[PDB]
RNA sequence: CCGACUUACCAACCCGAUGCAAACUGCGAAUACCGGAGAAUGUUAUCACGGGAGACACACGGCGGGUGCUAACGUCCGUC
RNA sequence: UCCUCCUAAAGAGUAACGGAGGAGCACGAAGGUUGGCUAAUCCUGGUCGGACAUCAGGAGGUUAGUGCAAUGGCAUAAGCCAGCUUGACUGCGAGCGUGACGGCGCGAGCAGGUGCGAAAGCAGGUCAUAGUGAUCCGGUGGUUCUGAAUGGAAGGGCCAUC
RNA sequence: UGCCUGGCGGCCGUAGCGCGGUGGUCCCACCUGACCCCAUGCCGAACUCAGAAGUGAAACGCCGUAGCGCCGAUGGUAGUGUGGGGUCUCCCCAUGCGAGAGUAGGGAACUGCCAGGCAA
RNA sequence: GGGGCUGAUUCUGGAUUCGACGGGAUUUGCGAAACCCAAGGUGCAUGCCGAGGGGCGGUUGGCCUCGUAAAAAGCCGCAAAAAAUAGUCGC
């Protein structure tokens, strides 16, 4: 397994994310589709849910889930949140590290106006 | 060819459950991680752990494994 | 004779023997000799007990010894003062609780196992009695 | 990726109609071999070690692995952190058409052949072999080599079960006596 | 996967010298010219 | 112990000195540390001293 | 000599059962001590600052123990 | 003298020529950060090699490790490797803990100045608790702060330190 | 709305194991293809990208399963706050507190939100 | 009765009795002990029985032997078992 054994790399950033309480940025990492939502400090709701997998914003693109297709919807997710007025999140590596499509989605965010 | 010790360090609980204090006072002295961070606690160099701002001192257990956390909620 | 196989301390504390036997019954064999006193048995006690009590048997059955010392009692040296360090080691005692089964045998007649154990209970100091296998 | 393309239809339906897999997925596939030469005697001098690579040198893309001494022997006079093996890790697609440099073409090179044993497995069904030599390989000419240098050969596949192994070595060839 | 530590290789093209060939690719260095094939190796008599 | 006490003294225009202890047995050239410098107010590098 | 059979038993690791531990604890009290709320009662019983001291040889009784021989009007600590 | 367990009677504390052990150092890396990873020990197989190397696969579960003794803890690892650094930084410090006192400990946060990461973030030493001596005296560098009629000096003060 | 899946949590062993079944439309995993992004004290095992032909083997999810772990009273029992007593190294009685383990039993979870797919 | 020091030249760590003998394997060639497959040989055999055993009594609880009964092997005590098994010196 390489699914359950990055949650625990993951936790010590989920840990530092509540333990200082800051609104964060997490992310999922699928073969054919990629994944971004913005979670409240509350940590038990998820406000900003923008990601490949809905009809609606799959169908822009060919083969979602590649580096393009990761930016298509990092460029909306924040466009989404900052229509809730959100100014702050820290990015969450998820485990996964940060070099390839998760950059690449961190990337668009940062491009849509966020700051991290 | 015995008799030799130490003097004691007086460990051990400083705050107990419900006290209010202020920022920076020491709730737990303890030398191993007995009692862990919950919230506005912090573990010092020697998980000296303090009262980080204003509330009152609530002594809980949570996580997988059944930690305890001593947490401040600001009252 | 009894005696701590690679025990771990020399020395310990005196102590206290407060309270009742955390040994029921008969569990072992079928017949047992139940101590009613409260007290301690040192190991000379014991094997000089079990030499008698297997004395009117000869060989026949076994004995299943409940106890063992396991503690190091001191003393200190004759005309020496107080102090001046912890006394050694001389003999292994076995803290006593009442209604504690000391000896349990099987393989005898009733009536044999009667004086079995009373001749054993004249070699041990504190006052015991004889019980039976108990019923569930 | 010589024998792979024999693996990829022969042998996958020779495979299912052998132990009646419903799905290609439980036919086992060989996956990566072990060419691991532990010299060991390398401990006190260092071209022990650098020559021994130097002669495993020939398999492989490029440089000879080093590998590290496990924990502190008395009898084996070691110490922690120790280079002492050298090895190989060859899974994925260079290693396929290594099987034919040993299993077809090294195996009539071995000093008084008579074959290689069928009961040496790791429990789950892959098969482990050490050849005495090195001199079977192509690449060793007996020039400038100075040893008889040993090296285990482990070859680990997916089969669920011992005799698995056995018949996915037996599926190429393998000389059974 | 990783780079540049597992011991070398060079493409060469085998022939063996009795009639069979295997001509594979190898990591020899130059060439070589084999001289038993397993087609003729004596596990089947 | 063996570790005896050395001084790290600035390379810049102070006279000021950070004060350490080396093991000069075992490692036997001098350290190269770019600490602060309190008087520069700025991080300079800072050689072995006696 | 082969060399099989047998044996009180010497007899591991795993299984089940049986007891002991101040320096063993997966379990866990009484009370103890701290914080908050409240009411009755108490000549402020609480603490601070200043003037003045004496005292720092304890003793037995009770429980908690170390030590001793669970011997001592013994010794050493806790607490009344 | 200092440190750890017990005696100690579940707050802390608590003695005896009571029971047991450790320290008078080690580390510029065994430090900081980021990234990454997880052991003990078995049996299965395998060239020398067998009981012990190296290698593979499974059991197993931290019985491992943690500079060093015990205790407390640690995989979110505090264990382990790689990458780049010197936060082993200075001026402070609300706040408490603790001893009669001297003294010691913890501390977010503020100013300046750095490293890591992209980023929130972390770092003013080592997983923690021993690894140490008050003052006087004088040594060394920096500082006019003072410097006896004055210009300076000497000598002191200060700050760093022996 | 329901069935599912994926993501993030509350509680964290009634929540966990072992074993008996199921799922590939979707999703997820395996997967294929690897110069280049990038990875490496080694070989696209992991990490990384490009794709999605095959697959539900395995993982995972759910259903079954007490073969185990686990929660577990009631009563009795041990201890003890005081208050007295005894043939006072240990007990009794008055009241007050009350286990550990064991026993009947319970147990293979529940829970919050968000996005997709399929049925209404 | 107690305390200290000394306790194989190392007094703090890396034995290499240079050697037959004792343990282990390695390599070699193949042996019912390092072995199985009835097939290449190959027709009249094996086990239960009965039987007695080199000069003696026995002796594998089984062996050279006995086609239903008087002769034969390894070996036990028997016994061809050895003896200044280094010197030099005495009467």
């Amino acid at each position: 397994d390489k699914k359950s054994a990055r949650i625990r790399r993951a936790t010590r950033a989920r840990r530092k994310l509540q333990e200082l309480g800051a609104t964060r940025l997490v992310v999922h990492r699928t073969p054919r589709h990629i994944y971004a939502q913005v979670i409240a400090p509350n940590g038990s709701e998820v406000l900003v849910a923008a990601s490949t997998v809905e009809k609606a914003i799959a169908e822009q693109l060919k083969y979602t889930g590649n580096k393009d297709a990761a930016a298509a919807v990092g460029k909306a997710v924040a466009e989404r949140a900052l229509e809730k007025g959100i100014k702050d999140v820290s990015f969450d590596r998820s485990g996964f590290q940060y070099h390839g499509r998760v950059q690449a989605l961190a990337d668009a965010a940062r491009e849509a106006g966020l700051q991290f | 060819r015995n008799g030799r010790d130490s003097e004691a360090k007086r460990l051990g609980v400083k705050r107990f459950g419900g006290e209010s204090v202020l920022a920076g006072s020491i709730i737990v002295r303890q030398r191993g991680t007995k009692f862990h961070a919950g919230a506005n606690v912090g573990c010092g160099r020697d998980h000296t752990l303090f009262a980080k701002a204003d509330g009152k001192v609530k002594f809980e257990v949570k996580g997988p494994k059944n930690r305890k956390f001593i947490s401040i909620e600001a009252e | 004779m009894l005696q701590p196989k690679r025990t771990k301390f020399r020395k310990m504390h005196k102590g206290r023997n407060r309270g009742l036997a955390q040994g029921t019954d008969v569990s072992f064999g079928s017949f047992g000799l139940k101590a009613v006193g409260r007290g301690r048995l040192t190991a000379r006690q014991i094997e000089a007990a079990r030499r008698a009590m297997t004395r009117a048997v000869k060989r026949q059955g076994k004995i299943w010894i409940r106890v063992f010392p396991d503690k190091p009692i001191t003393e200190k040296p004759l005309a020496v003062r107080m102090g001046k360090g912890k006394g050694n080691v001389e003999y292994w005692v076995a803290l006593i609780q009442p209604g504690k089964v000391l000896y349990e045998m099987d393989g005898v007649p009733e009536e044999l196992a009667r004086e079995a154990f009373k001749l054993a209970a004249a070699k041990l100091p504190i006052k015991t009695t004889f019980v039976t296998k108990t019923v569930m | 990726a010589k024998l792979h393309d024999y693996y990829k239809d022969e042998v996958v339906k020779k495979l299912m109609t052998e132990f009646n897999y419903n799905s290609v997925m439980q036919v086992p596939r060989v996956e990566k071999i072990t060419l691991n030469m532990g010299v060991g005697e390398a401990i006190a001098d260092k071209k022990l070690l650098d020559n021994a690579a130097a002669d495993l040198a020939a398999i492989s893309g490029q440089k000879p692995l080093i590998t590290k001494a496990r924990k502190s022997v008395a009898g084996f006079k070691i110490r922690q952190g120790y280079p002492i093996g050298c090895k190989v890790t060859l899974r994925g697609e260079r290693m396929w058409e290594f099987f034919e440099r040993l299993i077809t073409i090294a195996v009539p090179r071995i000093r008084d052949f008579r074959g290689l044993s069928a009961k040496s497995f790791d429990g789950r069904g892959n098969y482990s072999m050490g050849v005495r030599e090195q001199i079977i390989f192509p690449e060793i000419d007996y020039d400038k080599v100075d040893r008889v240098r040993g090296l285990d050969i482990t070859i680990t596949t997916t089969a669920k079960s011992d005799e698995e192994g056995r018949a996915l070595l037996a599926a190429f060839d393998f000389p059974f006596r | 996967m990783k780079k540049d530590i597992h011991p070398k290789y060079e493409e060469i093209t085998a022939s063996c010298s009795c009639g069979n060939v295997m001509k594979i690719r190898s990591t020899v260095g130059h060439d070589l010219n084999l001289d038993v094939c397993s087609k003729c190796h004596p596990f089947f008599t | 112990g063996i570790r005896e006490k050395i001084k790290l003294v600035s390379s810049a225009g102070t006279g000021h000195f950070y004060t350490t202890t080396k093991n000069k047995r075992t490692k036997p050239e001098k350290l190269e540390l770019k600490k602060f410098d309190p008087v520069v107010r700025q991080h300079v590098i800072y050689k072995e001293a006696k």
